[PDB]
């Protein structure tokens, strides 16, 4: 027997469903959602880290010009200065007080801290999405997992089980994200190839393994003192160690509907968008035959108490007149009520008690036991506590739903003001009748 | 390793929350709407003050 059912993104509030088949007693299932999780697919593009300056010993050469050739070496320079005269600690350096040279260069390349200390760059695509479930069936509890499309199947206990597809597509991920150390951002980060001098993406690589390094940082050598021998330049600090001091909130503060994010790896749980449909298929063995299951022939209700709160705020009684000893399932015909039983147990002469939620000022609901079927009415209370830790464990409210006291008043004053409008066109009509038939 | 704040006291009202804080030391605050729009916020809190939310 196959049945089909709908079910809606909550993470925490158990659902009710009916089962219905000619010639055998109903049946009643209870499920339960615990997890989601949404999971792109991901491509990288390249790295970034800290960046190193080289710089040899300079030249100096007396009496004489020096030069020097070109290199292939990342953002090399060289320059030659005239007119030095460097000292050491014992004295002059060289004999000539003029005519003297001085040659320095530098170059960049790629630090080797960045084997632990590096971001990365990622472009995403369409995710997939999973799901994990738990039913009460037979009186047991058992657990599924499966993913959340049509293209799979499970079988527990002779029970075959298909979920998904989801109703909605939406997903927190941009086209470009930046992960580092469990942090993902939404960044719009620079081309290969064309970096900037004091932003994020100076330096580029396309692995941490990887010997080609581009660079686009400012470098610019200046005349040395006089007197002393250094090489002295200038250049733009670091673009990677200012994007962590001022990079600000993450994705995970910063992101609607409540989800979650984690990073290793990269995922997305427990966003409340949309709903889920699930099917069901049940042996012929599970069934029981209307002649073996005991049947209950006179009923009444009373209800003592009602709270309309956001937890079971009901009670009720029953009593019944059984012919059998057996089991027997309760299930509520309306959609404004709610029920947390499941089943029962009934013998001889007796009464049972339930208990139930709902959001109605006044209440009539019907209760099916068995086949047959009671009529229940009370008046509830409104609560004192404004505000608690839980979701509500009830569905909303329509226009329809009015207090009784309320409805009446609505219809006297509408009915009486019609009568004036009746009266007045009686008397209209009778009027030209006359003058018809006079002239 | 790092430490862990004190707890605060919470006073109800109509659809509002009151916090009292008591800090030792620089502490962040953030709070956000569940739903369609955020609508994110922040503050760095260094002494004794009373919010309404
Ligand atoms: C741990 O160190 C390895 C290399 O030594 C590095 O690849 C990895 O990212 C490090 N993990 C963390 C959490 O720092
Ligand atoms: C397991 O089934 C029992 C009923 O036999 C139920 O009370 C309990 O809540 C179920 N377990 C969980 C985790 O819900």
């Amino acid at each position: 027997y196959e049945h089909v059912t709908v079910i809606p993104n909550t993470v925490g509030v158990p659902y009710k469903t009916l089962v219905n088949r000619p010639g055998y007693s109903p049946m009643v299932l209870e499920m339960e959602l615990q997890s989601v999780t949404l999971e792109p697919t991901l491509s990288l593009d390249y790295i970034t880290c800290e960046y190193k300056t080289v710089i040899p010993s300079p030249y100096v050469k007396c009496c004489g010009t020096a030069e020097c050739k070109d290199k292939s070496l990342p953002d090399y320079s060289c320059k030659v200065f005239t007119g030095v005269y460097p000292f050491m600690w014992g004295g002059a350096y060289c004999f000539c007080d003029a005519e003297n040279t001085q040659l320095s260069e530098a170059h960049v390349e790629k630090s080797e801290s960045c084997k632990t200390e590096f971001a990365s760059a990622y472009r995403a695509h369409t995710a997939s999405a999973s799901a994990k479930l738990r039913v009460l069936y037979q009186g047991n509890n058992i657990t599924v997992a499966a993913y959340a499309n049509g293209d799979h199947a499970v079988t527990v206990k002779d029970a075959k089980f298909v979920v998904g597809p989801m109703s909605s597509a939406w997903t927190p991920f941009d086209n470009k994200i930046v992960v580092y150390k469990g942090d993902v951002y939404n960044m719009d980060y620079p081309p290969f190839g064309a970096g900037r001098p004091g932003q994020f993406g100076d330096i580029q690589s396309r692995t941490p393994e990887s010997k080609d390094v581009y660079a686009n940082t400012q470098l610019v050598l200046q005349r040395p003192a006089a007197g002393t021998v250094h090489v002295p330049y200038s250049q733009a600090p670091s673009g990677f160690k200012y994007w962590l001091k001022e990079r600000g909130a993450s994705l995970q503060h910063t992101a609607p509907f409540g989800c979650q994010i984690a990073t290793n790896p990269v995922r997305a749980v427990n966003c409340a968008v949309g709903n889920i449909p699930i099917s069901i298929d049940i042996p012929d063995a599970a069934f029981t035959r209307v002649v073996d299951a005991p049947s209950v022939t006179d009923m009444s209700c009373e209800v003592p108490a009602c709270t309309h709160s956001s937890d079971f705020g009901g009670v009720a009684i029953i009593k019944y007149t059984a012919s059998k000893k057996g089991k027997c399932a309760v299930h509520s015909m309306t959609n404004a009520v709610t029920i947390r039983e499941a089943d029962v147990e009934v013998e001889g002469n007796s009464q049972l008690q339930i208990s139930f939620s709902t959001a109605l000022a006044s209440a009539e609901f019907r209760v099916q036991v068995c086949s047959t079927q009671v009529h229940c009415a009370a008046a509830c209370h409104p609560p004192k506590d404004h505000i608690v830790n839980y979701p509500a464990s009830h569905t909303t409210l329509g226009v329809q739903d009015i207090s009784t006291t309320a409805m009446s008043w609505v219809q006297k004053i509408t009915g009486g003001v019609g009568l004036i409008v009746a009266v007045a066109a009686l008397i209209l009509i009778v009027v030209l009748c006359v003058s018809f038939s006079r002239h | 390793r790092v430490p862990k704040a004190r707890n605060p006291t919470v006073t109800y009202g109509k659809n509002q929350v009151t916090m009292l804080l008591y800090p030792d030391h620089p502490t962040l605050l953030s709070y956000r709407n569940m739903g369609q729009e955020p609508n994110y916020h922040e503050e760095w809190v260094t002494h004794k003050k009373e919010v309404t939310l």
